[PDB]
Parts: structure tokens; C-alpha cells; sequence
RNA sequence: CUAGAGUACGGUAGAGGGUGGUGGAAUUUCCUGUGUAGCGGUGAAAUGCGUAGAUAUAGGAAGGAACACCAGUGGCGAAGGCGACCACCUGGACUGAUACUGACACUGAGGUGCGAAAGCGUGGGGAGCAAACAGGAUUAGAUACCCUGGUAGUCCACGCCGUAAACGAUGUCGACUAGCCGUUGGGAUCCUUGAGAUCUUAGUGGCGCAGCUAACGCGAUAAGUCGACCGCCUGGGGAGU
């Protein structure tokens, strides 16, 4: 329960990207796990070279899941070209929104 | 053959000093060691003899031009910031000066202690 | 990483920078492997060296 | 004292759960080479020197801080 | 263990009490954890430092036995019986 | 009967285990460009590697193991041991409040387990390091130290062996006995701004009075004053044979 899965794609698919989120999200909501915040912080740059690239789309994203939706994610980060990196958290507690973009600008 | 704005590779071991003039590309312009000036021993580990073999590297680079250098400097041994001070000698805008050092984080095991 | 305007300035900026940034000393430490007792010997004098020397400038603290 | 404020960075306000997101912290804790600094010159208590270290090890696997110069 | 599944077996061999403190109360808690690690050391075969903690809770239990048995024989067949146990 | 002991309830801290996954720096082998005479090594040299284009230098690929800085008289574990990050199962300890059981405890011959490393069996895997070994040097002599190479092994799965300066050279458990300076974690009280204050438990360090000790030295983490059970010692070799 009370996941903070945090992925990033290629800077080429994130156009796409949109349709790439409720296409993950709806299958959470079919094990029963209701998403708690989504965010997208953009394209920046990194601080080295994964992949011979530079910039990529931060998606931030916190889900409240069932031991089905976890074993869904992360099966399908590892099948995918877009996505380059995940890391999937684990918080015993609740999340509130809008955390650092705004500060971040 | 004209480039300019070259960068200057120095490796310096415990028992001798290799000096190259390259490109932005990685391209051999000018070497010269600590052994080619003639020393072949215990003179040859001297910071003095990494100043002999400086400027000569920095005498066949004025063939192309190389108004500009850029420094990396590598190795733990003696000479290490001697031979910087004998490039300028020649003549040689330095811009900057940086360390390269291969540290690794855990890395292979070394060789056994000596008695 | 050193940048430049005399020469002799940023000499002494980049001894002083690589030494006040390390990678010296543990060079010098990678040409003999220890043995993680002999490792523990230094984890072992050199807390002496420092709970003594806390006791030691106190008689100069005197 | 500056060892001495810096363990109030985090003790004096209710900042207890520190993320790996506030880089503006966390930069003020990373040396200029890349390396993380000791607990005898901030001075912060121990037990968020620890928490401290895993903030830096996660930010710098989502390539929001570098190793070394070299990269 | 979860919460709600110790809270399941107090109801249950409760000696008309609300109290958590009897033996009743105490073998029962031990046999439900013991029956539930079986198929933790069926997957895990090498885990040696969890072992140890399993045969803390099998010796806790027939201390606790004996010390029933030392006290009454009717409360005690009316306990082995319905926990099928020696 | 509730002071020992155990349960139920909140709450923290941890390199405590096991099963997978994923990183970045460095080393080596290979490919390709540039470039051209040595590199490497040492008290000093030599064996070695080099124009059949090495070292250097840039680009790429493959693969193996270890996990800088944080890191500390710091933690956890019954002991051996345990440091990358995340998920996954999973043991115990601390701290507070509160109810319950009402002595349910201690130790333990025999017996049962977990046992560093080197080694042994079948199968994988082969980066570096490196016994045996080979060559050079030193040397009256040099099997040795030092140098260039280099195999079993170290790595993984499964099974075995059971010893170490397996060390705090100190069996486990319980109760009393001046102080002071540190430190991990946890509640307190407290004027409140604290770089706070004092007190109290659970650990882990440095000095010290009584006391003991052949002396050195330990000294609320006793070798002090006392209890309960167990193991063991009887001159040196011969011989842990
Ligand atoms: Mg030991
Ligand atoms: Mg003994």
C-alpha cells in the first residue's frame, strides 16, 4: 500500500506522454487503488548520460494499490523504450499534493 | 595544418612523466616523456625532468599553431604541478586547469604489501 | 577544476584546491591491499589519538 | 557556531521526514567536488546525518546530482 | 501476525473475561503464529536467523502447557482437544 | 497476594536474516582513428613488452567481482558475522500508558543445533588478485625477501568437515556499594529564545575513593561484598602424543 512510484520517459515520447498516463492509471483503478496526486514536473536537464541523452520528463506520482496493480508497473517500466529509469518507494502514510513545483517554478 | 585551441594530457607516474598535445578530438599532435630527454633512472623520477620533457612537447606543437591550451593533469607522482609551470614558458595561453584521477569506489584489489 | 589574471594566483588556487578536495592521500592508499584487521588498526590508534588529545589540551586549558 | 545552527537546520523545525526532492537543502550539504560532507563540520545530529545520506543516494540515482567532475 | 487476526482468537478461547492474560488466552496466540511461518520455512530454506525466533515460541508454549497441567486436568483435555496438540 | 516472569496496546531505531531486481566509478580483453620511439620496473639493474606500430590518446562493445565520500570508543546479532539503492517476505530488542494471568522462575551431566578462513564432492562461471611453479636479480650459498609472469583457489548453487590468539586470554543469573567527563535512543520535568536546563531508564567509552590483588591492574559494563547451578586445574619433558 502507499506506493511513490517516480519514472522517467525519453525526451522524444514526451508528446505522448498523456495518453501514457491514464493508460497505466486505468489499470490501477481496476485493481481497487485510487491515485492520490499526479504530477508532471517537465523537461530538464540531467547531470549525466543515461542513454547518450540530456533532457527527459519528470513523472511524479503516488498510488494507493493492492499487491496486483504493483506486480502491473512493474512489468510494464521494464518493457517499454519511453520510460529509461523508475523507482518505486514505499511510505506508511498518506500524501497530500502540490509539493515542490510551485517552488520549483 | 593549422588547429588551435588544443588541450594538453600529462601522466605522471611514480617513475616517470608522458606529456601530450592532442585536440578537442583526441588526436596525437606532440608526445615526450621523461625518458626521451635522457635521464634512465633516478634522475628520471625527478620533478625537474618533467619540465626537460615539457617544453619539448611544447616545441613541435608551434607547428600547427596552438595559441590555447587546456590542462588535465593525472597521476599521483612527482612533477605533478612542475610541469605546468613549463608550459606556460613556451609561450601558451593556459585556460584552465583540471584534475583527472581514475578512483575507483571499490574497484579491483591491488597488488600485495611490500617487505 | 581551476579557471582564469597572473599565473602564479592560480597555481597556488589549484594546489591548494585538489589538497582541500582530497584525491591525493587516497591514491597513496591504493597501491598495497590491507587485510581488514590491519584496517582495524587504524579505526583503533587513531581513536586514542583523538579521546587523548581532548585531555591533553586541557592541561594547556589549565 | 556555524556547526552549532546547522544542527538546528533540521531539529528546529518540524522538518523531520526530509525528501530527496528540496535540492536547495541538499546542496547546501554536497562539496564542490561531489563528495558528502562529514558530521563534525555541519554538526547535525546523528540521526539526521543517517536520514541525510539516503536523500543523497536516491537523488543521485534519478540523476539530480553527479558523482564526480568527470560525468 | 496482523492485528485484527489476534483480535479474532481473543474473542474466541476468552474465559468469559475481556482479559488477555490466560493460558487459554496465551497457547492459543502461540499455535495460530506457529502454524503460519510452515510455509515461510518451505520457500526460505537457508534463513538460519529466523529460525532461531520459531523455536523461542515452541518452547514458550510447552512451558505453559505444564503449567496448566500442574494446576487442573479438566481445563486442560478441554484445551488439548481443541487445538489438537501432543 | 503481586514485587519475579509472561500476554494484550501505542510508539520509535537498526550493515539482523532470506529471495529477486538495478545502478555508477575504476581494472582487463577486443575493435577503430590519430600519432611515433621506447615503455615498464628497481638500492640500481635485468627477465619482459615494442615500428609485424607499443605506451599515450579518443570512440565502441563484452564481461566479472567489489560497493569511495557518509563512517564515528557508531549500530545490530546468542556467538561466528553483518556496509550500493528498491521491492518482497521475516526474527528480536527498546519506550510509554493500561488491563489481565498469579510464581508460571533459575541453571543444566548426558543429548540437540548454529559452526571465520583454508580444504573436500558434483555442476556452473573466469575481471583482478595469487600458494604450487617458471625466469631475472641479490647472494660464499638463497629453496627466501625484491622484479616480470602465472595455475588451484577466491565467486554461485547443493552437500560436507568442525577446529582458531573462536579473546574481554574473564560461565550464565540475581541483589547492594563515593564521584566526574563523554556518546548512541527514549521518554520526562522545565522560564522559554535556547549553542537550553536538571532528573530517569537501556547501551557503549575515558579517569577515580573505598575495597581487593604476588604485583601489574580492575574499580555500577568489578578482578568489591554475597547467593544458586555447571565446567575445569594438580611440577617440567614424554604429550593433547
Ligand atoms: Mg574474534
Ligand atoms: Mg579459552
Amino acid at each position: 500500500r502507499h506506493y511513490e512510484i517516480v519514472f522517467l520517459v525519453h525526451p522524444d515520447q514526451s508528446e505522448q506522454v498523456g495518453g501514457m498516463v491514464e493508460r497505466y492509471t486505468k489499470a490501477i483503478e481496476e485493481d481497487g487503488g485510487k491515485i492520490h496526486r499526479l504530477e508532471d514536473w517537465g523537461r530538464r536537464q540531467l547531470a549525466y548520460a543515461i542513454n547518450n541523452v540530456h533532457k527527459a520528463h519528470y513523472v511524479l506520482m503516488n498510488v494507493e494499490c493492492s499487491a496486483k496493480a504493483l506486480a502491473e508497473l512493474e512489468d510494464n517500466f521494464r518493457y517499454n523504450d519511453a520510460v529509461i529509469r523508475n523507482l518505486v518507494m514505499r511510505r506508511d502514510e498518506a500524501v497530500t499534493e502540490q509539493s515542490e513545483m510551485l517552488k520549483a517554478e | 595544418k593549422t588547429v588551435v585551441d588544443g588541450i594538453a594530457h600529462i601522466h605522471a607516474s611514480f617513475n616517470n612523466t608522458i606529456v601530450t598535445i592532442t585536440d578537442r578530438q583526441g588526436n596525437a599532435l606532440s608526445w615526450a616523456t621523461s625518458g626521451g630527454s635522457g635521464f634512465r633512472g633516478s634522475r628520471k623520477s625527478t620533478p625537474f625532468a618533467a619540465q626537460v620533457a615539457a617544453e619539448r612537447a611544447g616545441q613541435a606543437a608551434l607547428e600547427y599553431g596552438l595559441k590555447n591550451l587546456d590542462v588535465n593533469v593525472k597521476g599521483p607522482g612527482p612533477g605533478r604541478e612542475s610541469a605546468v609551470r613549463a608550459l606556460n614558458a613556451c609561450g601558451y595561453k593556459i585556460a584552465s586547469i583540471t584534475d583527472v584521477t581514475p578512483i575507483p569506489h571499490n574497484g579491483c584489489r591491488p597488488p600485495k604489501k611490500r617487505r | 577544476k581551476v579557471k582564469e589574471e597572473p599565473f602564479d594566483v592560480a597555481l597556488r588556487r589549484f594546489k591548494r584546491s585538489c589538497e582541500k578536495a582530497g584525491a591525493l592521500a587516497e591514491v597513496r592508499s591504493r597501491e598495497f591491499y590491507e587485510k581488514p584487521t590491519a584496517e582495524r588498526k587504524r579505526k583503533a590508534a587513531a581513536a586514542v589519538k583523538r579521546h587523548a588529545k581532548k585531555v591533553q589540551r586541557e592541561q594547556r586549558r589549565r | 557556531f556555524f556547526r552549532r545552527r546547522r544542527f538546528c537546520r533540521f531539529t528546529a523545525e518540524g522538518v523531520k521526514e526530509i525528501d530527496y526532492k528540496d535540492l536547495n537543502t541538499l546542496k547546501a550539504y554536497v562539496s564542490e567536488t561531489g563528495k558528502i560532507v562529514p558530521s563534525r563540520i555541519t554538526g547535525t545530529k546523528a540521526k539526521y546525518q543517517r536520514q541525510l545520506a539516503t536523500a543523497i543516494k536516491r537523488a543521485r540515482y534519478l540523476a539530480l546530482l553527479p558523482y564526480t567532475d568527470s560525468h | 501476525l496482523s492485528v485484527e487476526e489476534k483480535a479474532q482468537i481473543v474473542n474466541e478461547y476468552k474465559q468469559a473475561e475481556g482479559d488477555t492474560g490466560s493460558p487459554e488466552v496465551q497457547v492459543a496466540l502461540l499455535s495460530a503464529n506457529i502454524n503460519k511461518l510452515q510455509d515461510h520455512f518451505k520457500a526460505n530454506g537457508k534463513d538460519h536467523h529466523s529460525r532461531r525466533g520459531l523455536i523461542r515460541m515452541v518452547n514458550q508454549r510447552r512451558k505453559l502447557l505444564d503449567y496448566l497441567k500442574g494446576k487442573d486436568v479438566s481445563r486442560y483435555t478441554a484445551l488439548i482437544g481443541r487445538l489438537g496438540l501432543r
